[PDB]
């Protein structure tokens, strides 16, 4: 059974440096070639770096070469990157990946997120986005917040039907946006009240916003 | 460097259904170091095909590749619920390894128009100079849409962004929300906001919209 | 980079040639393939069981005390690295 485990992503600085580690069991790490590969959100998988067998040969993208380094340390079966110059574009789930003995790459880690940015702990501002057929539609804008995650629900749960949370926008601001919106029968806006509860754990914000219908 | 490029971009399709995915490499190696993987939403990539016909481990029959020189297929024989995926090709060869840009397959299900809704800024937020205009497309399929926004008649470009959510479990539909973002000394000085919406279940294009100041 | 070898070989002992076109170190792997699963046989590093001379870019091996037999080749620097994996020599041991 062969794991691959990366660890040491988190929130990074423009301009510094972050290391991550690929812990291997389950096979001879020594015996294959490693690599790292990248996925910014939203798009699709891009090779980063390789590193041969004994740790001797090291192969880079161009849009990390003189920035990253690979290495290994093939008595702790462990894979190493060394991030350093770290970009808004360096943004992305890192995973690590086994090369096979015939070539593709067989096995990979669940990988390790990065997320390159200045901005710093902000709560977001809650505000309604308030209700022509016989479907009505009300939600919630979760305004300026950072980092991610914002949970919402609606009616602490019991509304949960029609409800669509959408996926958060990084704002040009650094800050990040989301809605969340549900549609209902246009007669539930007269015996129905909704409200949202949005939660942002990292600034311990709890708003529970009631949307009136204008 | 070796570039591959992968088509289409989405096949629509439903279980029990064939899939045809293609992959076409920039040049020929003299043998066919290509690879296929599987992606789910959240999950990481996962080998099914290598050496453009070999079966990774424990991948089942239904998943056959063929191909030689630039030109490569993965084929899904009939498909299982759990295939609905992203799907990239890559040659490893040589350094530097590439992908494809990957392939979208995606549950097929009949046309539906969106319902479209517009959102004023509420004057809570307009306390702090903003005005978030929101447009919501709910519940519609295919996903190619069109959203243009519109402020008294003044067709808007690079102030809105968009969001879509994946596929809808249960009736395989998609929503989009479109944000419009103005400063409230700009909000202000315009009356009439509206969202223009094109897709392929609406014979016309549906406008909706209101005027600053009613209710 | 393609690897070819032979299809068929006779043998306790085996020899195959095995040739790859080069575009300084080279590592050379013989996997042999049985059922779904892949063994390695062979492995050495050369810097222009199992007996490997180099001729060029060519490698004669030979395998002693005697299924289909993979020869990979791999050009490991300078860069780019480049991977060929022969369609692989059926040796028959009667």
């Amino acid at each position: 059974q062969v794991q691959l485990v990366e660890s040491g992503g988190g929130v990074v600085q423009p301009g510094r440096s972050l290391r991550l580690s690929c812990a291997a069991s389950g096979f001879t790490f020594s015996k294959y070639v490693m690599h790292w590969v990248r996925q910014a959100p939203g798009k699709g998988l891009e090779w980063v770096t390789g590193i041969s067998y004994d740790g001797r040969h090291k192969y880079y993208a161009d849009s990390v070469k003189g920035r990253f380094t690979i290495s290994r340390d093939n008595s702790k079966n462990t894979l190493y990157l060394q991030m350093n110059s770290l970009r808004a574009e360096d943004t992305a789930i890192y995973y690590c990946a086994r090369t096979g003995w015939l070539g593709p790459f067989d096995y990979w880690g669940q990988g390790t997120l990065v997320t390159v940015s200045s901005a710093s702990t902000k709560g977001p501002s809650v505000f309604p986005l308030a209700p022509s057929g016989g479907t009505a539609a009300l939600g919630c804008l979760v305004k300026d917040y950072f980092p991610e995650p914002v949970t919402v629900s609606w009616n602490s749960g019991a509304l949960t039907s029609g409800v669509h949370t959408f996926p958060a926008v990084l704002q040009s601001s650094g800050l990040y946006s989301l809605s969340s919106v549900v549609t209902v029968p246009s007669s539930s806006l007269g015996t129905q009240t909704y409200i949202c509860n949005v939660n942002h754990k990292p600034s311990n914000t709890k708003v529970d916003k009631r949307v009136e219908p204008k | 460097e070796i570039v591959l490029t992968q088509s289409p971009g989405t096949l629509s399709l439903s279980p029990g259904e064939r899939a045809t995915l293609s992959c076409r490499q920039s040049q020929s190696v003299g043998w066919s170091p290509l690879a296929w993987y599987q992606q789910k939403p959240g999950q990481a990539p996962r080998l099914l095909i290598y050496g453009a016909f070999s079966r990774a481990t424990g991948i089942p029959d239904r998943f056959s590749g063929s191909g030689s020189g630039t030109d490569f297929t993965l084929t899904i024989s009939r498909l299982e619920p759990e295939d609905f995926a992203v799907y990239y090709c890559q040659q490893y060869g040589q350094s530097p390894w590439t992908f494809g840009q990957g392939t979208k397959v995606e549950i097929k299900r009949t046309v539906a128009a969106p319902s479209v809704f517009i959102f004023p800024p509420s004057d809570e937020q307009l306390k702090s100079g903003t005005a978030s205009v929101v447009c919501l497309l709910n519940n519609f399929y295919p996903r190619e849409a069109k959203v243009q926004w519109k402020v008294d008649n003044a067709l808007q470009s690079g102030n809105s962004q968009e969001s879509v959510t994946e596929q809808d479990s249960k009736d395989s539909t998609y929503s989009l929300s479109s944000t419009l973002t103005l400063s409230k000394a700009d909000y202000e000085k315009h009356k009439v906001y509206a969202c223009e919406v094109t897709h392929q279940g609406l014979s016309s294009p549906v406008t909706k919209s209101f005027n600053r100041g009613e209710c | 980079m393609h690897v070819a070898q032979p299809a068929v070989v006779l043998a306790g002992i085996a020899s195959f040639v095995c040739e790859y076109a080069s575009p300084t170190e080279v590592r050379v792997t013989v996997l042999r393939q049985a059922d779904s699963q892949v063994t390695e046989v062979c492995a050495a590093t050369y810097m222009m069981i199992c007996t490997g001379t180099s001729s060029g870019n060519q490698v004669n091996l030979t395998i002693q005390g005697l299924g289909l037999y993979i020869c990979k080749v791999e050009l490991m620097y300078p860069p780019p690295y480049y991977l060929g994996i022969g369609n692989g020599t059926q040796i028959y041991v009667i």
